[PDB]
DNA sequence: CGCGTT
DNA sequence: AACGCGCAGACC
């Protein structure tokens, strides 16, 4: 749930979405070709970019424009990261943001043939140009029910539900998502259980498990008394740790062998 | 039995009826209103039984 | 009878709509709905129709 | 200094009725005038209504203590 | 009305207590800052 | 971003708008009407879905069903 | 497809229910009015966070929830100034009393303050404004039965002094007890348990 | 980065101040909610080798009723804090009568440092917190209800009242984020207050073990 | 396999 | 240079 002014307008929410979603070179790149141009000033390709800027080999990694504009990146920071990631060992010449082709030139200075292949492969498979891991892709849907719209008691007294933008991710992090600015660090749940136990607390886990169980059981319109759900959650969160309902979670309690064998692992517990 | 009091809505009850007139006198014979254990108005269905 | 005529007209309209959706998808006009791909949005529109 | 609930739980009531019916079936002195019935369960129910069953329930608590209640002492539900 | 007035005066006394707490906090910070200075 | 030409700036703005529109999610469909009053916000606007007559609050967002 | 789905559902739900039952087959409410397992480990100080059975509970609405401040004020304040309305509702032997006696006026003002406090508590407790809540006794049905039995006839001036209603509600709240005990902690737990109902 | 580092430092300082206030350590109501303009104006807003350097923004707050009790909040610059740093901190702390401290590490301290931390425990209590966890306050989270660290007197009162052994109460490991937030340790009961939809408010207890 | 300590 | 551990992987 967006907290700042980004919650109302979508312009200042796309940036939050981009910074939360995982972007990599494999996403903002179109083609990659390894060339053996001997002299940098020779330039086997027709590109007037090295002479202005000034090893017998390089990699031309031409980036796409639409994806770069969607993620709102700049070759400056891309090159900064691609240099800081590998140290002061490479010299990645970038291109201005005026030409049509978003070409690059990765060169190494100080087996060498395959080294460029290996390095390009391991930077393309993962680089993290702007985003956090785990989170694959983030959505952007408006809240249609009261379970997500913002609620605020006006001066007159009425609740008056407000329709604010909200992002629906696909991974788990929470620790890194709540820290981002323009993100409500109060209403941003997680949908997972172990994640809430590691992030918030055992009591937050009990509340979250209750909500998820209620949701999955009331999704079909049915109704179950809250007492049964609360009792189940309490039995699961009594011993602090989230005791699993399976054998591995129930047979660990100090109940007794006559009761543990009644369930499972008969001969073992005996 | 007894003096039971309850109100229930019939299945084929138009929602745009309580707002307009004929609230306590439904033309379609809906709005089950039992008083002192005596059916007065409305038809019985799963919503009432 | 008249119910049958209405049902046949509705089915013919639905067929025409799905044929138009197919023609649009072939000629490349149906833009991808946000959050869904081209085939996904085509199937969604056909199913909704 | 008894803290348990003053009402008769359904479990206690059912068990007391069954036990009194069994004691009656084994030829035991009744605690109420019989109007003309012979079913021991019905006699136990009548005895419960009259509040004359000579039984006291020993309700145990989680700690280990126990409170002894009387059918004529605590209030009956049904 | 006099009851409202004495309630107002009690609120004023609470505000004075807030002021005295603030002045004590400042009087202790004026000395605690030296330990933070010598620490570095 | 500020030094680019007018055509380049217009293209960048259009691309950004297209990306923002595609990243969004399709709103849930339904028959919007003001005949049902939502008990969670007291508003009249809402949507109805027949499949079981489910009601989705429009402004307040009250969720309910009628049989 | 439907037949296969039914078969797999019947095959999985069986194991699910078996595990759910073996996890809590021992939990039970003790005579100390607290839920515990076979190891006497407290799972709930009071069953269902209230100490009430799930059978005698029905759905009801919270009247003081999601109101408009002005609507709530004019509906739950009992104006003891409109002598015409006071005569219309109560009787002459009570209008003069509610006008002269100021102790009654102070008591009603204190009652309204308590009503406002409970409304704020509900608002901060039930976010999103959900009036539908499960409670034991259905007070609306009870009031309706009382009317139909005693033949109230809603039209003539009734004979019920507000001080009587206030003292009756207070005595009833004192009677309904869950955590028996004059201890400060006992009283705090009793109040917290029967809060929503009161 | 410069601005981002300053924003993270400011957020961490705010979280530490709120944590200290919840535990009981008297903190200025001003610093308890200061914004970032004053943070800049006080420090410098040039963490990239400038004035706002770590170890200088450390804070020493004293407990409310016990002015003789205080606690430091260090901010080592070493990403992977070692043992020489904590050793020198304890050696410099040994001068004063303080006992409690709190380390805020950039990255996870080496396992060898935790050994010394628990070894120096009975004489000087010190616990570590990652910056990644301090950037957000979990107590203000919707799920996290209200917690209270009770005292031995009222704990014994509760036990004697309920005629229940402390071992029977629910459990909450000390490694719990909220437990570490409150600084509670083994053998201590925390009170939890929850909005129960079937009883307004519901109060429960959990012993740390 | 990597860090840090002895 | 060898040992204390911890994460990841592999294997059962």
């Amino acid at each position: 749930f967006l907290l700042g002014q980004s919650a109302r307008d979508a312009e200042r929410a796309k940036d939050i979405l981009c910074r939360l979603e995982h972007t990599t070179l494999r996403k903002v790149t179109a083609n990659t070709a390894i060339y053996y141009d001997p002299n940098p000033q020779s330039t086997v390709v027709a590109e007037d970019q090295e002479w202005v800027n000034v090893s017998p080999w390089l990699l031309r990694v031409e980036l796409d424009r639409k994806h770069m504009t969607d993620r709102k990146l700049t070759m400056e920071q891309i090159a900064e990261k691609i240099n800081a990631g590998f140290g002061d060992d490479l010299n990645c010449i970038f291109n201005d943001d005026n030409a049509e082709k978003l070409v690059l030139r990765i060169r190494i200075m100080n087996d060498d043939d395959v080294f460029l292949r290996c390095i390009e492969s391991n930077m393309l498979t993962d680089m993290t140009l702007q985003g956090i891991e785990q989170i694959s892709k983030v959505y952007m849907h408006l809240p249609q029910t009261d379970n997500k719209k913002k609620i605020i008691i006006t001066e007159d007294g009425e609740f008056k539900a407000l329709q604010e933008w909200i992002l629906e991710t696909d991974g788990v992090s929470l620790m890194r998502v709540l820290s981002e600015k323009d993100v409500d660090p109060v209403r941003t749940t997680s949908n997972d259980i172990v994640e809430i136990f590691t992030v918030l607390g055992i009591e937050a886990v009990r509340k979250a498990l209750e909500r998820e169980l209620y949701h999955v059981i009331s999704f079909d319109g049915s109704y179950v008394n809250y007492r049964h759900l609360a009792l189940l959650c309490d039995t699961m969160t009594c011993r602090g740790h989230l005791m699993a309902i399976t054998r591995h979670g129930v047979n660990r309690q100090d109940t007794g062998p006559l009761m543990k064998c009644s369930f499972e692992e008969t001969v073992d517990v005996l | 039995p007894g003096h039971i009091n309850c109100i229930r809505t019939h299945s084929t009850h138009p929602d745009d009826e309580d707002s307009g007139p004929y609230k306590h006198i439904s033309p379609g014979d809906t709005k089950v209103v039992v008083e002192n254990g005596e059916l007065i108005m409305g038809i019985l269905c799963k919503k009432s039984l | 009878s008249k119910t049958y005529q209405d049902i046949q007209n509705t089915i013919k309209k639905a067929k025409q709509d799905v044929i138009e959706v197919i023609e649009k998808a072939h000629n490349n006009e149906l833009e991808p709905t946000p959050g869904n791909t081209l085939r996904q949005t085509f199937e969604n529109q056909v199913n909704r129709i | 200094k008894r803290i348990t609930t003053p009402y008769m739980t359904k479990y206690e009531r059912a068990r007391v009725l069954g036990t009194r019916a069994l004691q009656i079936a084994m030829c035991a002195p009744v605690m109420v005038e019989l109007e003309g019935e012979t079913d021991p369960l019905l006699i136990a129910m009548k005895e419960l209504k009259a509040r004359k069953i000579p039984i006291i329930i020993r309700r145990y608590l989680p700690d280990g203590s126990y409170e002894d209640w009387g059918v004529d002492e605590l209030i009956i539900s049904d | 009305r006099q009851k409202l007035l004495k309630e107002q005066e009690e609120k004023r006394l609470r505000e004075k207590e807030e002021q005295k707490k603030l002045l004590e906090q400042r009087a202790q910070y004026v000395e605690k800052t030296k330990n933070i200075l010598m620490f570095t | 971003e500020e030094m680019a030409s007018d055509e380049l700036k217009e293209m960048r703005k259009n691309l950004t708008k297209e990306a923002i529109r595609e990243h969004q999610m399709a709103k849930t469909g339904g028959t919007q009407t003001d005949l049902f009053t939502c008990g969670k916000c007291k508003k009249k606007n809402c949507t109805y879905t027949q499949v079981t007559t489910f009601v989705v609050c429009n402004e307040c967002g009250n969720r309910w069903k009628f049989c | 497809e439907g037949l296969i789905d039914t078969a797999v559902k019947t095959a999985e739900t069986g194991y699910i229910q078996r595990r759910l039952i073996k996890s809590m087959e021992s939990v039970m409410v003790k005579y100390d009015a607290t839920v515990r397992n076979s190891i006497n480990q407290v799972v709930q100080l009071r069953y269902g966070e209230d100490g009430l059975a799930g059978e005698s509970v029905e759905f009801q609405n919270l009247a003081t929830l999601k109101p408009s401040n002005k609507a709530f004020e004019k509906k739950f304040r009992f104006d003891y100034t409109n002598e015409r309305a006071l005569r219309r509702t109560l009787q002459e032997d009570l209008v003069k009393d509610v006008l002269s006696n100021a102790h009654i006026q102070n008591e009603l003002e204190r009652e309204f303050e308590r009503m406002r406090e409970d409304r704020e508590v509900l608002r901060v407790i039930f976010p999103t404004g959900d009036s539908k809540v499960v409670l034991p006794c259905n007070l609306l049905r009870m009031i309706w039965n009382a009317q139909k039995i005693f033949h109230i006839n809603p039209r003539l001036p009734s004979d019920l002094h507000p001080i009587k209603v206030v003292e009756g509600v207070k005595e009833l709240s004192k009677k309904l007890v869950i955590v028996n005990g004059d201890d400060p902690l006992s009283r705090q737990a009793q109040e917290n348990a029967t809060l929503l109902f009161n | 980065d410069d601005e981002e580092e300053t924003y993270r430092l400011w957020k961490i300082r705010k979280t530490i101040m709120q944590l200290c206030h919840d535990r009981g350590y008297l903190v200025t109501q001003d610093e308890l909610d200061q914004t970032l303009e004053e943070f800049k104006a006080q420090f410098g807003d040039k963490p990239s080798e400038g004035r706002p350097r770590r170890t200088d923004l450390t804070v020493l707050v004293a407990h409310n009723d016990d002015p003789t009790d205080q606690m430091f909040v260090f901010f080592p610059e070493e990403p992977k804090v070692g043992i020489k740093t904590i050793k020198v901190y304890c050696q410099r702390m040994q001068e004063e009568n303080i006992t409690r401290a709190l380390i805020v590490v950039q990255q996870g301290m080496t396992p060898s440092a935790k050994q010394s931390l628990v070894d120096m425990a009975p004489k000087y209590i010190l616990e570590q917190f990652l910056q990644q966890e301090l950037l957000i306050n979990i107590t203000e989270h919707e799920l996290v209800p209200e917690h209270v660290v009770m005292t031995k007197e009222e704990v014994t009162e509760l036990l004697a009242r309920y005629k229940l052994r402390e071992n029977q109460l629910p459990r909450i490991q000390a490694g719990d984020p909220v437990a570490r937030y409150f600084g509670i340790k083994r053998g201590q009961v925390v009170k939890i207050i929850r909005p129960s939809e079937t009883a307004g408010r519901y109060i429960t207890y959990r012993l740390v073990q």
